[PDB]
């Protein structure tokens, strides 16, 4: 957080923070068809937007 | 009040004019609430032409409510076709032997076709067991554009990702049959891999070109092997030596259940889906079967049937289906090709859990023969037995069966990996098991 | 535990445990990684 | 010796019966005639599939087809009505040509192995879109799509044209047909920042998403609206919003001009072919045979490498899925709320036609894109030293 | 077998663990419509080609 806000100050950006809903960082998982859904967690957040 | 339905069977082949007429349909299971009329017809060779008319014909005014389809033929095509018709009428089809077992498109979802043959992932899954089986965990996929491709790709992809074994996935190759090739480029690929364990996908037809090709390749020799999915074997009563010796695939069986069984099977099905669906809206399934005209009304209505009809119990026997159409897990037989033209049975193989019968060096070797089974004793740190996870079934990692006359244990150890490098080295096969006498040697 | 390889971990035992977050990235390289593949169940349990 | 050999086809009307067996007919006339002749066989589009595929066996493939044409009828039926001479052509490997079906579930060779269009599907519209983005330079964009093969086909198809690129997928989003009220998805798409749209659907389901984003005020300037065909088209146009890019295929309406080309190509392709040597005649008549025919993805080979540049219909083809390769689009514009051609995309490189550029809402020229997001959102796990 | 023997020792001999990784040996006679130069030649992996 402390780092954040250092680049908030240096970077031009302003920032809103939420913990995401999975207590997992990431990782792959569920459906077998094609691929299917998407690695559960904050990186999934990330992908999703 | 009586509620008599309306359905129709139809045999092909059967390697007779003057097919057996009529053999089955007699009652049984008659406190069933509606009572089965049958017209059976029996046609000699496949067409598309001759398949679409007669079905149609037999469809008239007869108003049939269901329809089971059998063959003596290897044809991919059929099951297809029958389902096109399927799509056209709404009136349920299925088949019990063959090619209309033989796998095929995803089927259309308003549509309603269903096959007898098992699963394509559910194949894939068998082909995996027997690998592992073996414990053969380098392996590559030649398939072709063939339906299913890629349903099987990611169905192998699924099943492979999950398992902790360290098995490698070397080479996956798709090649149009179509666009046939003066390039012989399928030689010009299937030249470059050089993984022992090759699963082969593709249409019976196909398997042959294939074959010759990996023939000139050099493929089919010496230490690969192949395992192939229900399709190229097909049948079983018709085998071009183009395939290679040592093929290993997986089909239904003629033996336990005969087609007439399989038929009653097929028929029972219909009528219980019919009676489930009267239980519900006590409504007769009847509808009129004419193709030329439009769809008669209130078959749009049918879909809730297709709902009711995926999954189905009769003989303390389950029918269910998946939603592709495929059974969810009929009884299933691991073959290989014997010696000569024989297709002789290694394994049997049941919904969750398979079962095979040689120990070991399983499968005439130009440089070196016979097999050899090994005794050993459990002593720590060199040879270690450890009960293997009852919910994985079988044993993992490093560890290697080893079998005690008194049940199965997992031998690892010292003992176990020197004697697993000195096999990959001399290569050859072997059984492991222990001892129950003494032990080490003792003289009395 | 003298190393990342540890005799102690190649000696796994019912009775000694080792312990980890399943999903956790540490599994990713158990499951990823074919070399170690075999050492990965054992930190799996519990 | 003279030698018949059959073609043929299924078409909307007899008028176009008789434009075929013309255009054949000059095939025979200005290629040898003392070696190999050509003949033509055709049909009127039949109620049912069954009538037709019936007709195919019976009707055509009793004199012997070397290959088939087929058009989109008077009346469309559902969609893909010319879905079953592909499978019963398919079972012989005898050769498809679609004059009329830009529908993309042909594409895959696994389904329909012998089919050849004359006309590149809608998901190579994207193609365009492609190059529509490369020039205005806006990577960031958001695309529509309903669920089924066509959208999902069209969307794998730009994104593959992205893969050479980093991948982009700025958002993608997915909508199943015959779903009246979309507002909800649109609303997630505002959030992203990327202020470009793409779309594609059917005519009734672009009803209702014109409908749902008007609602939404996402017709408006800032936003750009690109699509395919069948979208401009029909009640869809009604309700179309203004200043939107739009696409219209050359000649795609016309059966004839491409009757004269793919026979064209059919000649130049069976002339190639009889330069090799074992070939068989296709099977006589339905009944009886349970084989393929061995020539039959030979004839389909050539046939795809066939050149043969010249043509009434624009540069000949064939793409590994044996669509149409270089086919030309007509830029299209909503002005005044009517349709204007503003430029025209032939070959690889679009063309700027004379017309004014216009955008959504009132603009002289707008080329604006993507926007800017001014928040972070953050997300974050709980551990101990480091939160 | 001779080029292959000079090779065999003069490669030997160096110090340096560079790899041989096939050699082919195929009659020109017995002319192939198996195309069995085609069959070996696609097989080889190795950037240096000595024919
Ligand atoms: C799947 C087949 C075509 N397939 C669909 C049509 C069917 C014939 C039919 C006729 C009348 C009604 C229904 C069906 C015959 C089989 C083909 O694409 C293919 C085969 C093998 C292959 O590697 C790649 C593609
Ligand atoms: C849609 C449908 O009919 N599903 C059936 C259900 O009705 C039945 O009770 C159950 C018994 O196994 O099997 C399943
Ligand atoms: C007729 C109508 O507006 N139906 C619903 C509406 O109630 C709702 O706001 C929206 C999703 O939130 O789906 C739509
Ligand atoms: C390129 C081409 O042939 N286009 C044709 C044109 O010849 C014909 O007059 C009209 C329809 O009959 O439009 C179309
Ligand atoms: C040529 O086409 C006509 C149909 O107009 C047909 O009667 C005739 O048999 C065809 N000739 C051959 C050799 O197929």
């Amino acid at each position: 957080v402390d780092l954040l806000i250092k680049l908030a100050r240096e970077m031009d950006f302003t920032y809103e923070v939420h913990l995401v809903a999975d207590g997992k960082f990431g990782t792959q998982e569920r459906v077998n068809n094609s691929n299917a859904a998407a690695w559960n967690g904050m990186m999934g957040e990330l992908l999703s937007g | 009040k009586h509620p008599n339905m309306d359905i129709a069977v139809i045999l092909v082949g059967t390697t007779e004019e003057v097919a057996i007429k009529d053999v089955h349909e007699k009652d049984d299971f008659h406190h069933l609430p509606v009572t089965p009329r049958v017209e059976l017809v029996t046609m000699q060779e496949s067409d598309p032409k001759s398949i679409i008319t007669r079905i149609c014909d037999l469809m008239s005014d007869k108003k049939v409510q269901g329809v089971v389809f059998g063959d003596d033929t290897d044809q991919e095509a059929i099951a297809q076709i029958l389902d096109f018709i399927s799509v056209q009428t709404l009136t349920p089809i299925l088949g019990i032997h063959g090619g209309s077992s033989m796998i095929m498109a995803d089927k259309e979802e308003a549509s309603m076709f269903f096959q007898f043959g098992p699963s394509i992932e559910q194949q894939a899954s068998v082909m995996l067991n027997i690998m592992e089986e073996y414990d053969w965990y380098i392996f590559s996929i030649v398939t072709t554009y063939f339906p299913g491709y890629q349903d099987f790709e990611n169905k192998v992809r699924s099943t492979i990702e999950n398992s902790f074994v360290g098995w490698e996935l070397e080479e996956v190759i798709h090649l149009d049959m179509s666009l046939d090739d003066i390039d012989s480029k399928i030689q010009n690929q299937l030249c470059k891999l050089q993984s022992p364990v090759i699963l082969l996908y593709c249409t019976k037809e196909e398997a042959t070109y294939i074959f010759e090709v990996a023939h000139s390749v050099g493929l089919t020799g010496y230490g690969f092997t192949w395992i192939v999915p229900s399709l190229v074997a097909g049948d079983t009563d018709t085998v071009p030596d183009e395939f290679p010796t040592g093929l290993i695939s997986v089909s239904y069986d003629e033996w336990d259940y005969d087609l007439p069984a399989r038929v009653r099977d097929g028929i029972a099905i219909i009528t219980t889906a019919a009676s489930t669906m009267l239980s519900e809206h006590n409504s007769i399934p009847q509808s009129k079967s004419s193709c030329n005209n439009i769809q008669e009304s209130r078959v749009y209505e049918a879909h809730m049937l297709k709902r009711y009809l995926i999954n189905v119990t009769f003989e303390g026997r389950d029918l269910s289906f998946s939603e592709d159409g495929y059974q969810m897990h009929p009884k299933l037989v691991i073959i290989l090709l014997n010696q000569e033209r024989k297709w002789e049975r290694v394994g049997k193989y049941k919904d969750r859990s398979l079962k095979m019968w040689p120990v070991f060096d399983l499968y005439s070797e130009e440089h070196k023969d016979e097999h050899l089974s090994i005794v050993t004793l459990e002593e720590a740190p060199f040879v270690i037995v450890e009960d293997v996870d009852p919910l994985s079934g079988t044993c993992m990692r490093n560890t290697v069966p080893c079998r005690k006359q008194i049940i199965k244990r997992c031998c690892k150890g010292f003992c176990i990996d020197i004697l697993k490098k000195i096999a990959k080295t001399v290569k050859f096969t072997y059984d492991l098991y222990l001892v129950t006498n003494g032990k080490h040697g003792k003289k009395i | 535990i003298t190393g990342i390889n540890d005799p102690r971990l190649r000696n796994p035992s019912d009775k000694f445990i080792y312990a980890t977050v399943k999903q956790s990235s540490v599994d990713i390289y158990f499951r990823r990684q074919v070399e170690l593949s075999t050492m990965y169940r054992h930190m799996e349990k519990h | 010796d003279p030698k018949i050999v059959n073609i043929g086809a299924v078409l909307s009307t007899k008028k176009h019966e008789q434009i075929f067996r013309e255009a054949v007919n000059q095939a025979n006339f200005f290629h040898f005639t003392r070696k190999i002749q050509l003949n033509a066989t055709s049909v009127t589009h039949r109620p049912n599939a069954i009538q037709m595929a019936l007709s195919v066996c019976e009707d055509l493939i009793s004199s012997q087809v070397y290959a088939i044409l087929v058009s989109h009828p008077p009346a469309p039926t559902d969609h893909l009505t010319p879905t079953p001479i592909s499978y019963t052509a398919g079972f012989y490997r005898i050769p498809v040509i679609g004059l009329t079906t830009r529908m993309s579930i042909y594409s895959d060779k696994s389904i329909h192995l012998s089919f050849l269009r004359t006309v590149p599907p809608y998901s190579h519209q994207a193609l365009v879109w492609f190059e529509m983005m490369r020039l205005f330079n806006w990577n960031h964009v958001i695309l529509i799509v309903s669920d089924d093969h066509e959208g999902r086909a069209a969307q794998k198809k730009l994104e593959t044209l992205l893969e050479e690129k980093e991948s982009k997928a700025d958002k993608v989003l997915q909508f199943e047909p015959g779903t009246k009220n979309l507002t909800a998805l649109l609303l997630e798409a505002k959030e992203l920042e990327a202020r470009v749209i793409i779309l594609s659907a059917s005519e009734d389901d672009a009803t209702a998403v014109y409908k749902s984003a008007a609602m939404l005020d996402m017709t408006g300037a800032g936003y750009v609206w690109l699509v395919g065909e069948r979208e401009i088209s029909g009640s869809a146009l009604r309700y179309a919003p203004d200043g939107i890019i739009g696409l219209q295929l050359i000649n795609g309406k016309n059966e004839s001009a491409h009757i004269s080309d793919a026979v064209a190509v059919v000649a130049q392709a069976i002339h190639e072919l009889f330069e090799m040597e074992q070939i068989t005649d296709p099977p006589r008549g339905c009944v009886g045979n349970t084989n393929i025919w061995k020539t039959g993805p030979l004839f389909k080979r050539v046939l795809m490498s066939s050149k043969y540049p010249d043509g009434v219909t624009g540069r000949i083809e064939f793409n590994e899925d044996g669509d149409r390769k270089f086919a030309q689009y007509s830029i299209m514009n909503l002005q005044n709320r009517k349709l204007v051609q503003v430029g025209i995309f032939d070959g690889s490189y679009i063309i700027q036609n004379d017309r004014k550029i216009i955008w959504p809402g009132g603009e002289t020229e707008r080329p604006q894109g993507y926007q800017m997001s001014t928040r972070l959102k953050i997300v974050t796990i709980h551990q101990e030293p480091f939160v």
